[PDB]
């Protein structure tokens, strides 16, 4: 009464084993594909690669083939490679100027994070508000660096940009395009600034626009304390300017040349010094020695009577 | 905490999901009685076959008990004891909500947990006859140790299954790139098959694949140029923020006053904040689509049409926003426009770029004068070390110094002249 119970609960569990079994070898043998499918894609893409290679070659022949022969275009090649090679040149140099500049930037910043360091000590131990100071400081500098960050970046679209500009200034058609484009670029700009402008009610602009003005004033107050504070410390810098050019008036010309004469005669001088004593003690010995001879002379003349 | 709005959305969206239905939040809500419990009954009906009920012709309190058996033994939830099965017969939202929000959520666990109900559990029988006959005894030490197999192979088999990915997408994007090589294979045979009556072929295309490569590299050397030209002159521009920094630490360091240090920190921070917040990333995202729509200006083909009637478009819908915004500013009720707010915007605008390109221009003069500064700190330095020089009180210092080496040496020198007469004297003393 239970055995036709077990029968049927067995099957059952080993036809799950079963399930389990083969779903584990379905899960290696997809390991295996993916595995297998990772490398079909790479070599999948580096051919796709190749294949646009040779796919543009041939449609630069077409091109080509109206206008030039086989002679001037590889001519034009050659001459193409040799300028790459000067330019290869120009642009390391480039390289290494800018690793250069690269390298002071991060010297000058070690030498500012010590003077940083000498300061923070001194007024933790004068006991005021440390923390207050760090963590200002540390807003302030972060957001510099997002404004340098942000001028870095506009820098550098612009100068692509006028690359960009120079390979279209090579069609008239593309050219035109081009500045038609950029035409459309400003005026989608535009239809967005006034759809956000025609989409709130005048009593919500009148809102907006009363809390603007408002928050407008507020910036031109601090920004006129900036003003007086960096008059400050531009007055402060054209001292310090004038102030260290003068240092400089004082090595000017014979100053330099003067103080060099001194120095040698210091050194004559000295090398004279270290002459004196040695010789000073060769020749005490050598009057010792003549008032011996003496001696020598007087005793034996008296030797000489007995 | 979710408001019973959130929890009849979530109700609703899911119900939907998974039971492939369309309700609307209504209809939904419509649905009490015996039809709710049915919503419920098919919920359970996609867990577990022998769950599928029909609630139209069933005795509703037993099936209503057997489903709460259901729900709470198995699935494994619970609450209100005494309430919860006398009002679950009832088909009351208040207790019927909750509990499709709570097996909704956990759908994969109520996956888990009747996978593992079917399979585990149902045997407590007494040893007796097991004690009786070993035959059927071992035959249920079979059933026991298959269990064992079973454990060991399923959290071996889950383990292993969550371990190793999908190769659906990466079948897909295997099978895209034959399909796009063989599309490239055609055009290349077309290329080709074009290419075939040129004078000189294979000269030809060898030039030409030698200045196409030219052509790349010169591509590539111009904007590595670029960019290192560009990179210099941020770091530069880093250097000069650098030597900015140390000026406005040595200013603070003269007032030891960490206060008025915070203050105009804060008045520079939002000096920042206020190009910072909208004006730079403004610009920087309107050069990055500008750079973007060249791109792909000189990556394909010109239809100039397309672009022309893009300016046609924007020319008509410029002159529509153009004559609401000027409709707006038709005089209101009072007589009062909206432009009198607009000129007094525009009168502290004028304001504000004014002094803040005041500002500006007073900034780049001393970040001028103060690498200028360095400039002159550094050949200094240069001088300072290529001689030693004094040119001070130190200079009078040594220059006394040496006259007072002028002097030893002459007294030595009498010392050497006083030992060398008395050696004279001594060599004459001698003579006699």
């Amino acid at each position: 009464y239970y055995i036709g119970l077990l029968r049927p609960k067995i099957t059952e569990l080993t036809t799950e084993i079963e399930r389990l079994n083969e779903q584990e070898e379905l899960i290696v043998k997809g390991g295996s594909v993916l595995t297998q499918l990772q490398q079909r894609n790479k070599a999948l893409t580096d051919e796709a690669a190749k294949l646009k290679g040779t796919l543009a070659d041939i449609n630069l022949a077409l091109e080509k083939s109206t206008t030039q022969d086989p002679s001037s275009v590889k001519d034009q090649a050659t001459k193409l490679n040799q300028v790459n090679g000067e330019k290869r040149k120009q642009v390391d140099q480039l390289f290494l100027n800018a690793k250069e500049m690269e390298a002071l930037t991060k010297k000058n910043t070690q030498a500012l994070e010590e003077e940083m360091q000498n300061l923070d000590r001194r007024i933790l131990a004068e006991n005021q508000d440390f923390g207050l100071y760090k963590a200002t400081r540390d807003e302030a500098f972060n957001v510099s660096d997002a404004v340098l960050s942000h001028q870095h970046q506009i820098r550098m679209l612009t100068a692509k940009q006028e690359l960009l500009m120079t390979k279209l200034s090579t069609d008239p058609d593309k050219k035109r395009a081009a500045e038609v484009l950029r035409g459309i670029l400003s005026k989608r700009q535009l239809k967005e600034e006034l759809t956000k402008q025609c989409a709130l009610s005048v009593e919500e602009e009148r809102q907006l626009l009363i809390k603007q003005v408002k928050t407008a004033r507020g910036d031109i107050e601090v920004l006129e304390r900036q003003v007086n504070e960096t008059r400050d410390a531009l007055s402060e810098s054209k001292n310090r300017c004038a102030s260290l050019d003068e240092e400089l008036k004082s090595y000017s010309g014979d100053n330099i040349k003067a103080f060099q004469e001194l120095q040698e005669k210091d050194r004559e001088l000295q090398s004279f010094m270290d002459s004196f004593p040695a010789k000073l003690k060769e020749e005490m010995d050598k009057i010792t020695e003549v008032q011996r001879n003496i001696a020598t002379l007087l005793e034996r003349i008296s030797q000489a009577l007995e | 905490e979710p408001s019973e709005e959130e929890v009849l959305q979530y109700i609703v969206d899911n119900v939907n999901k998974l039971l492939s239905r369309h309700y609307s939040l209504v209809e939904f809500d419509a649905i009490q009685g015996t039809d709710l419990l049915q919503i419920l009954a098919d919920i359970f009906g996609t867990l577990s076959p022998a769950q599928q009920i029909d609630m139209g012709v069933a005795p509703t309190d037993e099936a209503a008990a057997s489903m709460l058996e259901f729900l709470t033994k198995t699935l494994g939830y619970r609450v209100l004891a005494d309430s919860f099965p006398t009002s679950f017969s009832r088909a009351e939202p208040t207790v019927i909500y909750p509990t499709l929000y709570w097996v909704l959520s956990n759908m994969q666990q109520n996956e888990k947990r009747v996978y593992l109900a079917r399979f585990l559990q149902r045997l407590e029988i007494p040893e007796a006859m097991l004690a009786q006959d070993e035959d059927v005894r071992a035959l249920y030490q079979q059933y026991v140790n298959l269990r064992g197999m079973f454990v060991n192979t399923h959290r071996r088999v889950d383990a292993l299954r969550t371990a190793h990915a999908d190769p659906a997408d990466a079948r897909r994007a295997v099978t895209v790139l034959e399909e796009e090589c063989d599309r490239l294979r055609g055009y290349i045979q077309v290329a080709e098959k074009k290419l075939a009556g040129v004078p000189d072929k294979e000269a030809l295309l060898n030039a030409c694949k030698s200045l196409r490569a030219a052509l790349e590299e010169e591509s590539r050397l111009a904007e590595k140029g670029v960019e290192l030209q560009q990179q210099l002159i941020s770091s530069r521009q880093r250097s000069t923020e650098m030597h900015n920094r140390l000026q406005n630490l040595r200013r603070d360091a003269a007032d030891g006053r960490v206060d008025v240090i915070v203050r105009r920190l804060r008045d520079e921070i939002q000096t920042n904040k206020m190009i910072i917040e909208e004006q730079l990333p403004k610009e920087l995202q309107q050069k990055q689509r500008e750079n973007a729509e060249f791109d792909r200006l000189i990556s394909e083909p010109l239809d100039m049409q397309a672009l022309t009637t893009e300016n046609q478009q924007l020319d008509e819908a410029l002159k529509k926003l153009h004559q609401q915004v000027k409709e707006r500013q038709k005089p209101g009720e009072d007589g009062s426009t909206i432009a009198t707010i607009k000129q007094q915007v525009e009168r502290v605008a004028k304001r504000k770029v004014e002094v803040m390109e005041q500002l500006t221009g007073l900034q780049a003069d001393n970040s001028r004068t103060l690498n200028d500064i360095r400039e002159r700190e550094n050949r200094i330095e240069q001088l300072r070390e290529a001689h030693h020089m004094l040119k001070d009180d130190d200079f009078r210092e040594f220059s006394k110094q040496v006259l007072a080496k002028k002097a030893a040496t002459e007294s030595m020198r009498t010392h050497l002249s006083e030992q060398r007469v008395e050696y004279g004297v001594l060599n004459f003393t001698e003579n006699v």
